[PDB]
């Protein structure tokens, strides 16, 4: 490592666009109502939980709820879409291809 | 031939950077330094682990174990034919000239060399330890 | 193929064959002569 | 194929720390620089105080919701309470002992701070400072394990 | 320190100091009554104990012996 | 210097050289409120040294152990202050033996 | 063109000359013995390749010949038990009654009196009732014969005849060159379309056509005599139709896209088979047929020799991110260049895939009856689990020997081996405290647990009564696997293990497979598989990143992968050598896996395994595994003591020998500790004044005998620990689920 004297600040090149259109690029698709769903929706399902749980705020979700599904899956694909887009725009701008 | 005195404004390989390099010892007692002149950039193997280029030209290293100086030192001469010298470096800034202390390898003479704990005895010449017994510290009967 | 017989004559494949040998002699005699708790006969 | 992350300390390959993210991102230089413990200029008996009170305060929640006498209501706290109490005093002995058993060499480098400019060094790294810095780890922490057991009694929402 | 002896049996081979790897011996001219020359060790401070040195001694027994002494920094080899 | 050229070795700079950075420490004298900070360098002048502080641990821990064993085991209510409360495994020796 | 054959032709002499010279392959055994260490030496160093020559070509040549000769051996092993199954079994017998007749295939000879052995399996048979699962395996395939394995056991000594004179044909009439083995995309995409595509197309159209009907038949309650074979199945298209209606459309489904058609052999039933207790075969014929697809796409992947496909090293050195540095760049050559990353990198994925499959045939059994012969599973279980622990390890051994052998730092500059080995002390830091942190939390749970039980503080113990550590995790995992056909998985009727959740498959009386449920007790014990795992890892990765050099010695490399130490110096640098970290990594993948197998035969005999009596499952130690696993003592009294009973009881049984087997494991097993405690300085001395005895008599030979090396008397050591240990568990396992299961 000729360069990195410093361990620049910048360290996460930032671009306030990338979580938005990460957070768009899925659930947007994630508000598409399916058959498989029964005609609804990952995200309108998943806040569907959120109200049905936040209606008892402190007893948290059961084991049995559903809401931990939605949750994960949900979070899977908009964690994966985020930083699939961080990772594309940072080497769009950089090399990399 | 005279001790040479280390010249701190020599460059440094090109390396990354480790885990295993200088720790507080550097800082409190003592750590090492190692010197040779390169013909030509050549990735070498560092003794902290790692791999590093070394430059055309001086090249300064800095370790914290003098094994690490000498075992670098075989694997440039043995795998590159150069000629490393390496110092004894005390956070006083106090430098002492270590590895070709004649400025000759030590596997080879140089006639000025004087021999310390040479033994002129067979090695199954030494007394018994019974004749060495109570002599202060303990002791072997080799002494 | 007397290098083959050298390769039979290894310290392995003699030891295999001696105590292949030794052995289906303890077996024959246990077979023909069993349960030999005292020399009676 | 850019900006790579991890360096070397303060730029130097052969001191060995490996600047990283978790250890030199500002977010992460800028809490730590902020306890306590690296605040070099302030008196090592106020940072003792604050490190006791942190300590002492949280390491009573274990042994009154877990301890022996956690099933019993109105001593569950109590005993917590004062086993955190007794911990805290043992801290403070080994505290004191490793003050005199560490400070008597003295050592003669300077400090920089991985920029160039040398300070000096923290007196809590003296026989003294780390005196008085256990002296107010105990009073912290007794009073941190005290302020614990008073939360278990005022606060609305503790179970 | 170790204690780092060489007896009268060494014949110059060399290869003592070739396998140290701490450069605690050297070969030294006409000090054995031998032929040109004798191992020395004068750099004992720095031996870990290894025993390479009599690892590559090919005299019997060792003309190089290496007794374990006090231990130190150096002697442990430590890097911290 | 030191960080000229990749010269990462300076006998006027053995602090950069040997890497004795303070790599979070902040020398600011300004962290706490003056009363509190005076409040609290006086609750610990009596033991800010290594003799008082160990004084002041020893007869706390002594007389905890000592309160403990006398009055707060008991406190606590410990079962072995309360007693058996049975007849125990008196009679039971063995299985074979019933041995008191 | 660049991915072509290419070979040297007749390279070496077929000659008998060199079986006549040991140690011909290396230049330090070609001059004869002098010492014992010669003796060994000369088997250490046996199948080195790389010791005896330095040039890859010539190495690789020796590995392909080697795999041949393997699986010659192999085709041996398989043509052996198929025969053993056709003339020593009663197999025939067991198609008949499976759920009463104990499959037994290896017959004793009535020499010593150890014609005991020879049990009452069932079948008017006797003989030794076996573990292996070929019974199952050949009913799944569909034999119904001792004919049809008698002509399996032909073929393959045929094939094992083929791979002898394979192995002959491609070391010493036409070996392939360097450039040949270098091949590795065409490599992968032959091995990933050919070996595992077509072979799995085939092995889906032998269950197509072969053993569905037959099994389907078999189910029906049809004497296996009165079973059409299978070329009547293949020639007259009616049988089939008449079984599979889907056989009159013919294969124009498949060629119109009409698959649907196919749903009566190819279906998504998941579960269980009510009438076996194994996998629908119509649902394994679907799934072999869509990964015989799967890989034959995927063998399309890697270019060879026309413009489509990937480069491997364009993939490579396109993958690097701004911490990795170079990234990926110069594996390739890594890769394409020592055979030893490329058997530590198949090691590891082996291994994790044997224990992968140890767990997948236990939760959903594949063959019929395989369920409920309790003794089949857990031995297959422990197996695999064992040979992927095994292999494993030597992933991580030989990992080490590519560090220190075929490691060069001007291929390796800034990329991922050279930043793993730049930071390995954090590595390692790290690894460590997980290891402490998780051997506390696991370990000393067990130990507060022992010390409050022994204190009579019951409600202070980490158990499901009295302070719960819920794996609500799996627990949850399990819940949304068994409602998969629900939402998540609607074309499966079921899910694919009766594990997850449901009701029990009993077949025979006797539970096939039921609910597994996770408590504290299941929480404590995948803590401290986590925990042995971690350790084992700790212990091979620290061998192979220290491999090269350490902060206590820097030229590592030079001493060598196997070497017993530097000296006695720096403190004492005993055991710093990677092979000494392999040596250290099996003591605990012994101490892992033996935990392992031990939380299944506990957890399976508790709450899984028993019999159905009245409405209501008894399980075999009464499900116990709850309250009891969570101590050490528990573990001890009720399932090593416990247990015992049936291994230690066998004597004058069929089941003797595995008593017998038990106590000649732990003489073995305690044999191993006089050369793991000990060292060789004893050994010679005490050699040498038994020489002095043999020089008194005139009997000492010309071979000086020697005390066994550092390193061979630390692998003696291990090699007979392990044996010992594993043997131990062996007969214990067997002897007690032959009995109660
Ligand atoms: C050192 C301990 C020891 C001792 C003393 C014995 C002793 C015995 N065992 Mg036990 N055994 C041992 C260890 C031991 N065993 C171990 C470790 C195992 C487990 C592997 C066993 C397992 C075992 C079994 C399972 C059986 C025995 C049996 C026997 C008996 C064998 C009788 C026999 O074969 O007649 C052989 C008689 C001879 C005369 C043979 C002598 C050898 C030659 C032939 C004599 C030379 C003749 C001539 C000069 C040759 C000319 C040249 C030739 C080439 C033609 C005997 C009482 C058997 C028995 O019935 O016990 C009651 C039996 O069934 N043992
Ligand atoms: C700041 C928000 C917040 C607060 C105050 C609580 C507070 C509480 N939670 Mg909830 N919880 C939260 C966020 C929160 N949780 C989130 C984000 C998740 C996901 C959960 C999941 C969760 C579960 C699954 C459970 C709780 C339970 C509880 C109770 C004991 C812990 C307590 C009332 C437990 C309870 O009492 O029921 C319980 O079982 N929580
Ligand atoms: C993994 C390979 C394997 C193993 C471990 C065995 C093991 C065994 N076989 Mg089998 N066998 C095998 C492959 C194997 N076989 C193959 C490939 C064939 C076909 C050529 C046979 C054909 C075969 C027959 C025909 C018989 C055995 C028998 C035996 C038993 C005694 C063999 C003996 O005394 O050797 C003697 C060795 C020397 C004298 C040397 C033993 C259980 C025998 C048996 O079980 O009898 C009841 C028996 O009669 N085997
Ligand atoms: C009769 C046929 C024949 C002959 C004369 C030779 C002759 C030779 N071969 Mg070739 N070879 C053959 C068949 C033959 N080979 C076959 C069939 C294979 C495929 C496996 C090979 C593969 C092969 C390789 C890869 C190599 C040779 C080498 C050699 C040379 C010396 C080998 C040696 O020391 O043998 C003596 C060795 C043995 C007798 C060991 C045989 C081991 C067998 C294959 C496995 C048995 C395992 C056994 C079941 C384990 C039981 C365990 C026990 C506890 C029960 C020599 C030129 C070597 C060389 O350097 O050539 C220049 C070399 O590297 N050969
Ligand atoms: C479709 C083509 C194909 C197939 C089926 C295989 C199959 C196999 N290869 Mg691979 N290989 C291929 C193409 C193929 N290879 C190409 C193109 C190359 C050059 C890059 C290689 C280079 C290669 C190496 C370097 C090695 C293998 C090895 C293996 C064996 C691994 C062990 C195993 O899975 O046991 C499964 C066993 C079976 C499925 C039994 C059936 C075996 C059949 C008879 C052989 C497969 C057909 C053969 C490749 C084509 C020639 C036929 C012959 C009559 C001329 C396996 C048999 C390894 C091995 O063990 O070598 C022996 C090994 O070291 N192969
Ligand atoms: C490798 C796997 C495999 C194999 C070998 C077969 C083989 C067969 N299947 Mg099966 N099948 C498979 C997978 C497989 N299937 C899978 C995965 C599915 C699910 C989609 C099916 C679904 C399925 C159905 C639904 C049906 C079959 C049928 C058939 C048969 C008709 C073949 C046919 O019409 O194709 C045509 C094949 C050829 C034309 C190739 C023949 C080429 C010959 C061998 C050339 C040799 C000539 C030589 C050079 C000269 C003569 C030599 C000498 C005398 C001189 C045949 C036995 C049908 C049947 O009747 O079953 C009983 C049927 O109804 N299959
Ligand atoms: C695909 C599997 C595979 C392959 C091809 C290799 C190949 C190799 N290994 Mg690796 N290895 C493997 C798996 C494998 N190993 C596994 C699973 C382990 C963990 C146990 C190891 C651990 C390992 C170490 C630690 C070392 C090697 C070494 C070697 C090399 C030489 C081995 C030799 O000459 O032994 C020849 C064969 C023997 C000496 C026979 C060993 C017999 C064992 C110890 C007894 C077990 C037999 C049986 C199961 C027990 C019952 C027997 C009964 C009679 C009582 C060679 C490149 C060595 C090397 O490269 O040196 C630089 C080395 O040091 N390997
Ligand atoms: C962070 C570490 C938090 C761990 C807390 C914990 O494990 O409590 C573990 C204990 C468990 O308490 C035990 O639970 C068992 C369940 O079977 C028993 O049945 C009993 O409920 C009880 O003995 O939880 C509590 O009682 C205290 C709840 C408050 C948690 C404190 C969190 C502190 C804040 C952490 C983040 C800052
Ligand atoms: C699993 C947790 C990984 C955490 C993670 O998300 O890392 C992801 C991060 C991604 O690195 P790069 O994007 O630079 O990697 C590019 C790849 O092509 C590999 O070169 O990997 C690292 O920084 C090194 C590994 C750190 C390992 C830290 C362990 C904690
Ligand atoms: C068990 C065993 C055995 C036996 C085995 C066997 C018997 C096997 C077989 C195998 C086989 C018998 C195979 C076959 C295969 C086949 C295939 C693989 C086919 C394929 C096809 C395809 C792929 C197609 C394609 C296409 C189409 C689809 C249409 C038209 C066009 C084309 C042609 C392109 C032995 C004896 C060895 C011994 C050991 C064990
Ligand atoms: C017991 C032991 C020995 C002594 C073991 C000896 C040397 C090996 C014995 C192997 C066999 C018994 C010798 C082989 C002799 C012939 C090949 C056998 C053929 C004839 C038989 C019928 C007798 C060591 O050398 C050793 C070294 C380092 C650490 C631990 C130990 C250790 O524990
Ligand atoms: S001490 Fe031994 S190895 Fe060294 S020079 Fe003398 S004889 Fe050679």
């Amino acid at each position: 490592e000729a360069s990195n004297k410093s361990f620049p600040r910048d360290w996460v090149k930032t671009d306030p666009l990338v979580p938005v259109l990460g957070f768009a690029g899925w659930t947007i698709p994630a508000n598409i109502g399916v058959s498989a769903f029964g005609g609804q929706s990952l995200f309108g399902l998943f806040t569907q939980s959120i109200g049905e749980n936040l209606a008892h705020f402190p007893t948290g979700p059961a084991l049995d709820d559903k809401f931990w599904l939605y949750l994960i899956t949900y979070h899977l694909g908009l964690f994966l879409t985020i930083t699939l887009g961080q990772i594309g725009v940072q080497g769009r701008k950089q090399g990399y291809w | 031939w005279t001790v040479p005195t280390l010249n701190p404004d020599t460059p440094s390989p090109i390396f990354g950077g480790s885990t295993g390099g200088l720790l507080r010892k550097a800082q409190t007692e003592e750590f090492y330094v190692i010197t040779w002149e390169a013909k030509k950039e050549q990735i070498f193997e560092m003794p902290t682990g790692g791999a590093a280029i070394m430059r055309q030209g001086p090249n300064l290293l800095k370790f914290g174990k003098k094994e690490q100086c000498l075992a670098l030192t075989t694997q440039l001469r043995n795998k590159f034919k150069l000629t490393p010298c390496f110092y004894r470096v005390f956070p006083d800034g106090k430098v002492q000239y270590l590895h070709p202390a004649d400025g000759v390898y030590p596997e080879k003479v140089n006639a000025g060399r004087v021999g310390a704990n040479q033994n002129m005895r067979r090695i199954g010449q030494n007394v018994n330890p019974i004749k060495v017994k109570f002599s202060g510290r303990m002791m072997s009967p080799a002494e | 193929m007397k290098d083959f017989t050298t390769y039979l004559s290894t310290a392995p494949v003699i030891a295999t064959i001696w105590f292949t040998f030794t052995a289906g002699l303890l077996i024959e005699i246990n077979r023909y002569f069993p349960d030999p708790l005292v020399f009676s006969f | 194929k850019k900006a790579q992350v991890i360096s070397p300390v303060n730029g130097d390959p052969f001191v060995g720390m490996l600047e990283t993210p978790v250890t030199s991102a500002p977010i992460v230089a800028t809490y730590l620089s902020n306890l306590p413990a690296y605040r070099t200029g302030v008196a090592p008996v106020l940072r003792g105080v604050e490190i006791g009170l942190a300590h002492g305060f949280l390491l009573a929640g274990p042994f009154i919701k877990l301890g022996p006498l956690r099933n019993v209501p109105e001593t569950a706290e109590i005993a917590g309470s004062l086993s955190a109490a007794g911990l805290v005093l043992i801290l403070a002995l080994c505290l004191s002992i490793y003050g005199s058993a560490q400070f008597q060499s003295t050592p003669s480098i300077g400090v920089k701070t991985l920029s160039g400019r040398s300070v000096a060094r923290d007196p809590l790294f003296s026989a003294d400072g780390w005196s008085e810095f256990a002296a107010g780890f105990l009073v912290g922490g007794e009073a941190g394990v005290a302020w614990a057991y008073v939360c278990t009694q005022i606060l609305p929402y503790y179970s | 320190a170790h204690i780092v002896k060489i007896y009268d049996t060494c014949i110059g081979c060399t290869q003592c100091v070739r396998a140290c790897p701490l450069d605690v011996l050297e070969m030294v001219p006409w000090d054995g009554c031998k032929a040109s020359q004798m191992a020395s060790a004068p750099r004992t401070e720095d031996c870990v104990g290894c025993k390479r040195c009599e690892t590559a001694c090919p005299t019997d027994f060792l003309s190089v012996r290496v007794y374990l002494g006090s231990e130190s920094t150096r002697s442990m080899g430590l890097s911290y | 210097k030191y960080g000229e050229n990749s010269r990462y070795f300076d006998l006027q700079d053995m602090e950069n050289t040997t890497g004795s950075w303070d790599m979070y420490g902040v020398d600011e004298k300004k962290r706490y409120p003056d009363n509190q900070a005076k409040f609290f360098t006086q609750a610990t002048d009596i033991i800010s040294r290594r003799e008082s502080l160990r004084a002041l641990v020893a007869l706390s821990g002594i007389a905890a152990i000592v309160t403990y064993g006398l009055k707060g085991a008991k406190d606590a209510d410990l079962p072995i202050t309360k007693g058996p409360q049975t007849t125990g495994e008196n009679g039971k020796g063995g299985s074979v033996r019933s041995r008191l | 063109k660049k991915v072509k054959i290419a070979v040297d032709r007749n390279p070496v002499e077929t000659s008998f000359e060199k079986w006549a010279k040991p140690g011909h392959f290396s230049r330090t055994l070609s001059k004869g013995p002098n010492t014992t260490t010669w003796i060994w030496n000369l088997h250490a160093d046996a199948h080195d390749f790389d010791s005896h020559t330095s040039d890859l070509e010539e190495i690789s040549r020796k590995v392909f010949s080697a795999h041949f000769g393997q699986l010659g051996i192999i085709f041996i092993w398989l043509s052996g038990m198929y025969f053993h199954g056709a003339r020593f079994s009663n197999y025939e017998a067991w198609l008949s009654d499976p759920t009463h007749i104990k499959p037994s295939a290896q017959v004793v000879w009535p020499i010593v009196g150890q014609e005991i052995l020879n049990g009452d399996v069932g079948g008017g048979f006797q003989g030794i009732q076996i573990t292996s699962g070929f019974f199952q395996l050949w009913r799944a395939s569909g034999i119904t014969s001792e004919l049809q394995l008698y002509t399996t056991a032909i073929g393959g000594l045929v094939m094992a005849a083929a791979m002898f004179f394979a192995g002959w044909f491609h070391y010493h009439k036409a070996a392939p060159k360097l450039e040949w083995f270098q091949n590795v995309e065409s490599m992968l995409n032959h091995h990933l379309g050919g070996l595992l595509g077509l072979g799995s197309l085939a092995w889906a159209g032998h269950q197509i056509h072969v053993s569905l009907p037959v099994n389907k038949l078999l189910d029906a309650g049809v004497d296996p005599k009165e079973i059409p074979l299978p070329h009547d199945l293949l020639l007259n298209r009616a049988i089939m139709a008449d079984l599979y209606p889907s056989f009159a459309k013919g294969i124009a489904p498949f060629f119109t896209l009409n698959w649907s058609e196919y749903s009566d052999f190819l279906t998504f039933k998941g579960g269980l088979n009510p009438v076996t207790g194994g996998l629908w075969l119509s649902d394994t014929a679907h799934h072999h047929v869509a990964i015989a697809v799967l890989f034959l796409v995927a063998g399309h992947m890697y270019r060879t020799n026309w413009g489509i496909g990937h480069s491997m090293k364009e993939i490579l050195e396109a993958h690097r991110g701004p911490f990795t540095g170079e990234g990926h760049v110069g594996l390739y050559e890594i890769l394409t260049t020592s055979w030893h990353a490329q058997l530590a990198i198949n090691l590891a994925l082996f291994g994790s895939l044997s224990i992968i499959v140890a767990h997948h045939m236990y939760a959903m059994p594949p063959y019929p009856y395989l369920a409920t012969d309790y003794g089949t599973q857990l031995s297959l279980f422990t197996h695999h689990t064992w040979i992927g622990g095994f292999c494993i390890v030597g992933a991580g051994a030989h990992a080490a020997i590519f560090m220190v052998r075929d490691y060069d730092p001007t291929n390796n500059y800034n990329n991922l081996l050279d930043r793993v080995i730049r930071h390995r002390d954090a590595i390692i830091s790290h690894l460590n405290w997980v290891c402490i942190f998780l051997g506390f939390h696991s370990f000393g749970l067990y130990i507060h647990n022992d010390t409050m039980s022994a204190l009579g503080r019951p409600q202070d113990m980490f158990s499901d009564t009295a302070i719960q550590l819920q794996p609500v995790f799996a627990q949850w995992i399990q819940n949304t696997h068994f409602l998969a056909p629900q939402l998540t998985a609607p074309n499966a009727l079921a899910a694919t293990s009766l594990t997850w959740g449901g009701d029990l498959v009993a077949v025979g009386g006797k539970v096939a497979m039921m609910p597994i449920s996770l408590g504290t007790s299941d929480f404590m014990v995948h803590h401290i598989h986590a925990f042995t795992i971690h350790v084992t890892v700790l212990i091979l990765l620290k061998g192979v990143l220290f491999a090269r050099s350490s902060r206590l010695i820097p030229d590592k490399a030079n001493l060598g992968f196997r070497f017993p130490c530097d000296g006695p110096g720096r403190g004492g640098t005993c055991q710093v050598s990677a092979w000494d970290h392999v040596f250290l990594g099996l003591f605990w993948m012994y101490n892992s896996l033996s935990i392992v197998i031990f939380h299944f035969s506990w957890k399976m005999q508790s709450d899984v395994w028993g019999t159905v009596t009245a409405s209501g499952v008894s399980h075999i130690t009464g499900g116990n595994f709850a309250q009891s696993a969570n101590t050490i003592n528990g573990w001890l009294r009720d399932f090593l003591w416990a247990q015992s009973s049936q291994v230690i009881q066998s004597y004058g049984s069929a089941l003797s020998a595995y008593g017998l087997i038990f106590l000649g494991a732990h003489f073995v097993w305690a044999f191993s500790l006089m050369f793991l405690f000990s060292g060789r300085g004893y050994w010679q001395e005490l050699i040498e004044s038994i020489v002095w005895a043999h020089n008194k008599l005139k009997v000492a030979p010309a071979i000086q005998p020697r005390a066994l090396s550092i390193t061979q008397g630390r692998a003696v050591g291990v090699a007979h620990y392990l044996l010992g240990g594993i043997a131990t568990t062996w007969s214990f396992f067997l002897a007690r689920i032959i009995s109660v299961g």
